């Protein structure tokens, strides 16, 4: 910044700002910040709207900091405004904060926080990192149980390396960019795997397929790895829980992207006279949201009556004692899409 | 063979009518809200009551 | 730059090659649309029984040939000089001079057009092709489309001193 | 000769040739090196010998295979060195087991199976045990090598045969591995034109064949057989050709021979895998390399839409993109058909290949059948006389 | 059996064996024609019936227009080849659709070279969508499925 | 995403790197087309699929008409070049507009040579605006922005 | 500023520097176009942007029709030149008009040669004015005034 | 300044006074090219000083300077195989400037550009290649 | 690869065949659209009374001929070099050198275009055809369409050593 | 078959390269050669066609 005295043109140089484009999407990563960082105050959540706004905060860029190489790889891939929260006060600020859809362990250990923070009632989907050491087929039972089995988290193992950085780059940095770059392009219901990594990011450790056969079962660890045709890409779409209800992240992330957009679609119903004309104004405010989600290919099926259902009413879902307690119970069902993980190729030699 | 199939869905424009009131100006600020390309589109629910 | 006015084609006929005697001028009514200069050189390829080196020797540099067309007119209200007067003036330049028993030496020039480093095109008329169209009913022609073809005959005292500045004796 | 001032100063350092990057034929040389200085990676890529000698030492048996690989026309190659000690002048039987136990080790199996660029492997250090080794020690090395080509899809193994003719016929019969179609054995050791022209150094033959496999991949594709092509720096096979006429068996396991044609050079003669023909389809080397070329290029098409909704739409985008590529391979002269339904066929539907549970489990089943061609190794003249049918004009 | 309707279709592009699933919304697609060129040879005393000799097959030209949208990997492809940077090929998969959004038949158009690209004209006097009439020449067409 | 409409646009001219902000009101603008010329080469035994060879790119011709107004630096430019005084170039910046009068995408048309200039006809029998159908040939086009 | 309308105009002729103020009533006048002819030269390795070379200016042809009236010095001029008597030039001054019948802009069309002269057809079946579609070729055009 | 026999007295070397610790202005032609594109981008940016500073007058600045730097790149001036490798400009309200810099009344344009190298050393290698003749 | 810029046609005239003396250069304004190289060989068929074997002997290999056209212009605002300056420079290459009494040896070259394994096209000008169109009213030409026709005259010390590497003595 | 020979044995009488569409690096990207050959067939082939057509015995 130069002071301006005369009206005209100023030719002042500024070497190597490493400038990225501003982006707009609907995915807001709370970034965990280690306590030894100085340009953060605790019990406070500062907001970073673009890479120039982070670079205004820290002053100048250095590739030593585990946070500085983290938010560059975030804004190089997906962008979108992010919240930088220090770790020791992250349990107070995330329930405070609205616009929180995914909590990113930048380079820190959040496994004690996610157990109390991520709940079925909330709307978060945390992501954190695998081990930064190499792990083999033999150590498949040890590092798999180092994480909890909640269906609201995803683990990406191979830490990144880039030519512009010195410390290894943690993969939950880039995977919050990928979650925000895929939701804009292909929507939420498509899997955030099988997509390229921009910004010159490269995996540290080469992963074989026979290694990934043991980290996909149970408490799964998704992995990124480079291929010959396209380069480095994400190659996992499994959450930690291995029940069929929440096995894939696109199922868990759609139901979390539905609820945050239903509860703002029918937030007019608060403190309204609780009778019947409030109810059909509620079942119609949900039903032409889900139909607009139905036509874009977000739910599976072929009709609108195999796709979803909204059923409310006195006696259908709520009792008379629930009316004078001030409760409107709503039952909504969905049928999302599942991805195709495996493709097998049968090679007959004799053509008929 | 006289095959008949229904084709394209045809457009829908409804026409709903209201007397003016001395303070309330509600329908005009919806037809005034339109600049070039977009309006704030709303949804209408009509319902026969008790 | 200084002014804005048409420079027009003039053909000055000289009785001698050096350009000292004058035989008459002719200024064109309308300028030609295009001017085509054609050069040509003859090369003979040396044949030899022993070797197979491709090496063509130089035989002769044929002279240049300028080819321009003109039009003369008397239909229009702006112009009143008759075409019998101008075609008599033009054929007297492509004519056997009775003093020297040869044809006359023409010098086509107009404006700032250098004809490859000469202000004029010194040469004699090799052909001439009058094409009368649109006569009056008095049989006076009102449109004439001449096609001139010249061949370059330049002075020798000019070409003696270009060799001395290119390859001097000292 | 001022080297710091700006000008034209000639240097002794050799810069690299412009590589062509043939993707479907690139070898590894797994052998003992003298230096072993590389500390970053597992298996590294070399381009020239002068780059190799600075990077892996000098004057060993594995260098003369690289030096002969770059003379026959190969342009890129990988080297995975064995970490143990370089052996003696002759191989003792206590030391020759240390090589084959290092070939079964996972230290060299992870570097090959992790890199996914290599399409064929070879050991030039197996001919080092051709002297003073003692027959089953050769078969213990071949069964280690053919097992090593099972870690990942596109791998082949070119492997050395013993020079003794009785030892060659025994190791052909007493092999007994269930993966025999991934190998090919080239019999005589070549006497190249490197010192110690009078006593040229005796060399493994497989380093030259990996360059002509790469050389026939550049112009005539993978579908062309790598036999009948001249070898550059060799004087003679050290064994006679007529002594090895019992190595080829049309009913049993046939071993590829390297012949010396007068006026026509030293040539590879035979494109056969190790195989006992009980109706086998992977009999020739080019059939095994073509069918593994269309697996490793259909996986590159099927990888592009993993994690897709698995509806009826994303099968027709897979049945369309793979039909369009197999037809593009068929119209290059690759698949033996007069029409496209005679050359190949693919099927993908929900009632043709997969069940209703395999869609619920999340898998696609594609069934690719494809015909291949035959190499014309025998030619039979008949010579009949035909003034019978001149038919009085 | 019964005919099908012509207002459900999607066309996806394949840029260097990498599919392009962002650009399936099009206003219209030209309809795919191919023609066997024919040289008529009349001969001799046979002056009462023609005699047609076959020749090479002449494939049509595929035009397809869409409303102008946010910039996409389709638009970056046409802009790259029509600014003289790189002459590259792109494969097009044009498919009909069922009622359940299943494909009836699909046409795969191998090695389609993007030839021209034309927007609609601005005019202040009439209200219409700006469209992108972009036209590309394919060199082979392989029909695939049921109900051609 | 959603398409845009074609009745907000402005076109500003650049006369010798001096911008011309007086002349942004136009009735219509022709819409910018470019085309890669293609030579079809049929060969040999391949008589079942075409083979197209690329060639030079042929840019379109930009026409734009306006009501006839008071004389302006745009009109003094066309009158200077179409009276044979000076053959000069002028760069054109044609941009779409948003609802907040922000530009969506802009086309910069470098070194556009003013070719022709035509008024509408007078007629006593009908009531219409005299327009100035003026048409100029550009030699390069560099699209810039979002929503092409 | 604001555009002008196209149904007030008068055109007066100048016969040998003698003005002709009897013949200003015309039905329509063709509207004056001029065009710079352009030779496109494509060259060398530059196959991504065109290169246009200027040429001579091609002026339009002025047609103007009127109802057939009593014989006038305009009609005696066309009849003199189209009966082969005298090829003579006539200068035309075409001007727009204001509301107060003041001229906005005027086009002077120097040395306009009367080329053709065509009446409308008689027909018994329809009721219309006989008009005189008479068309004359000018060789220069000098726009003069405000509001071109 | 060197004296070559038969070739005249010549200037030999295009170097600035510089101690090369990763410096980019090492040669004389790099310092004169980058100061040629400042003094010709100021002549483009002077033309619309005192303009309304909305989103419109940035796209007239991002368009006129992109069109000139491409015109310098297609003369062999900027070391690129494609135009996104040679140079890049950015001007937006969330890329270069803040919301207060619009309120203060300033535009911030960020021009990055690559340059070329002068070929002052030439190294011959002279390798012998009958190895790869490959028996026809 | 490294950069992106137009390589332009340059014709360097040399006074000698080997290429040691320089007579001047000329860089083209715009490159030619097309370059046509024409080779030709003469074969005579042997006639014999006895036999009927068809066997044609080899007589001579005629030299190559390059034919390119150029355009020069001064109408446009981008270009300001006059065409009298450039056409004087071009005719001085198709010109009889006063030092050697022959024409000069031209070497057309541009970019990475090898003219069948030579970086240049060594040869002399066989023809030249200037076609002036579109003069100013000052009669300065503003458009010129030259058609060059060259014939290949290559150096002999180059062709002596191609025979030795093709058919050596030892 | 070129009238009962699998090849066309002969030498090149003419050759006409027509470069069009250069890159701006001046590498040509399209070339239209026109070859013209004249038949020079071997003599030991034509010696033995005469013997099978008109034999001595």
């Amino acid at each position: 910044t130069t002071v301006t005295s005369y009206p005209g043109v100023y030719i002042e140089e500024l070497n190597s700002l490493a400038l990225s484009v501003s982006n707009s999407a609907t995915a807001v990563p709370v970034f965990a910040v280690d306590e030894q960082n100085q340009y953060i105050s605790e019990d406070n959540a500062i907001r970073i709207n673009s890479w120039m706004d982070y670079l205004n905060l820290i002053g100048n860029f250095n590739n030593e900091d585990k946070l500085d190489v983290s938010v560059r790889a975030y804004f190089a891939n997906g962008g979108g405004y992010c919240y930088l929260v220090k770790t020791t006060s992250l349990e107070k600020i995330i329930p405070t904060l609205d616009d929180v859809t995914l909590l990113v362990a930048a380079g820190e250990d959040i496994k004690t926080t996610v157990d109390v923070l991520c709940q079925p009632g909330k709307g978060l989907f945390a992501v954190f990192d695998g081990p930064e050491t190499e792990l083999t087929i033999n150590g498949a039972e040890e590092a798999k149980q180092a994480y909890t089995a909640t269906p609201f988290a995803a683990v990406y193992y191979p830490w990144l390396k880039a030519d512009w950085a010195n410390i290894d780059i943690p993969p939950s940095a880039v995977m919050a960019g990928v979650y925000a770059s895929v939701d804009l392009s292909r929507g939420v219901w498509k899997a955030p795997a099988n997509v390229a990594l921009k910004g010159g990011l490269e995996p540290k450790f080469l992963v074989t397929d026979e290694l990934q056969g043991e980290y996909n079962t149970g408490r799964a660890i998704n992995m990124i790895r480079n291929f010959s045709n396209t380069g480095t890409t994400v190659w996992g779409a499994r959450t930690l829980e291995d029940k069929d209800n929440w096995r894939y992240v696109p199922v868990r992330r759609l139901f979390n992207s539905v609820e945050r957009d239903i509860k703002r679609a029918m937030s007019f119903a608060m403190f309204e006279p609780n009778n019947q004309p409030t109810w059909e104004r509620v079942r119609a405010a949900i039903s032409n949201y889900l139909y607009s989600l139905w036509q874009q290919g977000g739910l599976a099926g072929s009709k609108e009556e195999d796709a979803y259902f909204v059923q409310i009413g006195k006696g259908i879902t709520m009792t008379q004692e629930q009316i004078d307690a001030g409760q409107m119970i709503v039952k909504v069902g969905l049928a999302a899409v599942r991805p195709a993980e495996f493709i097998i190729l049968q090679f007959t030699q004799d053509v008929e | 063979n006289w095959f008949k199939m229904p084709g394209q869905s045809q457009s829908t424009n409804i026409t709903l009518r209201k007397g003016v009131f001395p303070g309330k100006t509600e329908l005009f600020d919806w037809i005034n809200s339109i600049q070039l390309n977009q309006v704030e589109k709303k949804d209408i629910t009509i319902s026969l009551t008790n | 730059l200084i002014e804005r006015g048409l420079a027009k084609l003039t053909i000055n006929a000289y009785k001698d090659r050096e350009g000292k005697i004058r035989a008459g001028t002719l200024q064109a009514m309308y300028n030609p649309d295009s001017l085509q200069l054609d050069y040509q050189t003859d090369y003979q390829q040396s044949q030899a029984i022993n070797s197979e080196k491709q090496s063509s020797i130089y035989v002769q540099a044929k002279p240049a040939g300028l080819s321009l067309e003109l039009i003369f007119d008397a239909t229009m209200p702006g112009n009143k000089t008759p075409i019998e007067e101008q075609l008599m003036q033009l054929k007297q330049l492509c004519s056997v001079d009775a003093t020297s028993n040869e044809t006359r030496f023409l010098q086509v020039k107009w404006g700032k057009m250098r004809w490859e480093s000469r202000g004029y095109f010194a040469g004699r008329a090799k052909s001439l092709s009058v094409n009368y169209t649109l006569f009056d009913r008095d049989a006076t022609p009102l449109r004439v489309r001449v096609i001139l073809a010249l061949v370059a005959d330049e002075s020798l005292v000019l070409q003696e001193t270009e060799q001395n500045l290119q390859s001097p004796a000292k | 000769m001022e080297r710091l001032q700006p000008g034209v100063t000639l240097t002794e350092s050799i810069i690299t040739m412009g590589q062509q990057e043939i993707p479907s034929a690139v070898p590894v040389f797994i052998g003992y090196t003298v230096r072993y200085p590389e500390q970053s990676e597992a298996s590294v890529r070399i381009d020239s010998l002068a780059e190799y000698t600075s990077l892996f030492g000098d004057d060993h048996v594995m260098m003369f295979a690289v030096r002969h690989y770059f003379d026959n026309g190969g342009q890129q190659a990988f080297v995975l060195p064995l970490k143990d000690n370089m052996p003696s002048v002759e191989m003792t039987t206590a030391e020759a087991e240390n090589l084959i136990a290092a070939l079964r080790s996972a230290t060299v199996s992870e570097a090959i199976g992790g890199h996914s660029q290599i399409t064929l492997i070879l050991v030039p250090d197996m001919a080092r045990l051709n002297d003073s080794d003692i027959v089953s020690l050769w078969s213990q090395g071949w069964e280690a090598l053919l097992q090593l080509s099972q870690v990942r899809p596109n791998l082949f193994v070119l492997l050395d045969a013993p020079d003794n003719v009785e030892q060659a016929q025994k190791c052909m019969t007493t092999l007994s591995s269930d993966y025999r179609q991934w190998g090919a054995a080239y019999w005589p050791r070549l006497e190249t034109t490197y010192q110690k022209i009078f006593q040229g150094t005796v060399l493994s033959p497989t380093a030259a064949v990996a360059a002509v496999i790469q050389r026939t991949d550049n112009d005539a594709g993978v579908w062309k057989a790598p036999a009948n092509i001249a070898l550059s720096q060799v004087i003679r096979p050290v064994k006679s050709y007529l002594q090895g006429s019992v190595l080829f068996n049309s009913s049993g396991t046939s071993l590829n021979v390297i012949r010396s044609f007068p006026g026509k050079g030293i040539r590879v003669w035979g494109c056969r895998t190790l195989e006992n023909t009980d109706n086998t389809q992977w009999r020739y080397l080019q059939t095994r390399r073509l069918v593994s070329y269309v697996t490793a290029h259909l996986t590159q098409l099927a990888r592009m839409y993993v994690f897709e909704p698995n509806n009826e739409l994303t099968w027709m985008k897979l049945k369309g993109q793979s039909y369009n590529w197999l037809r593009q391979l068929w119209l290059q002269g690759g698949l033996y058909g007069s029409q496209e339904d005679e050359a190949f066929n693919i099927l993908l539907g929900v009632n043709e290949t997969m069940t209703e549970d395999d869609v619920r489990a999340g898998k696609m089943i594609m069934k690719v059948e494809l015909a291949v061609l035959f190499p014309a190794e025998f030619i039979e003249i008949s010579l009949v006389f035909n003034t019978q049918t001149e038919a009085l004009s | 059996y019964t005919p099908v309707v012509s207002h459900r279709f999607m066309a996806s592009f394949i840029f260097n064996r990498i599919p392009d699933p962002l650009d399936i919304r099009f206003q219209r697609i030209s309809g795919l024609s191919r023609e066997l060129q024919v040289t008529q040879y009349s001969e001799g005393g046979e002056n009462a019936r023609n005699n047609y000799l076959a020749e090479k097959i002449q494939h049509g030209t595929l035009t397809l227009e869409r409303g102008v949208m946010t910039v996409s990997p389709l638009t970056w492809m046409f802009d790259r080849v029509l600014s003289g940077e790189k002459i590259a090929y792109a494969d097009v998969v044009v498919m009909l659709l069922n009622e359940n959004s299943l494909p009836l038949s699909s046409w795969t158009l191998s090695n389609a070279l993007p030839v021209r690209w034309q927007t609609s004209d601005f005019d202040a006097n009439s209200n219409a969508i700006l469209v992108n009439t972009l036209e590309l020449r394919y060199q082979d067409m392989r029909w695939l499925g049921v109900k051609i």
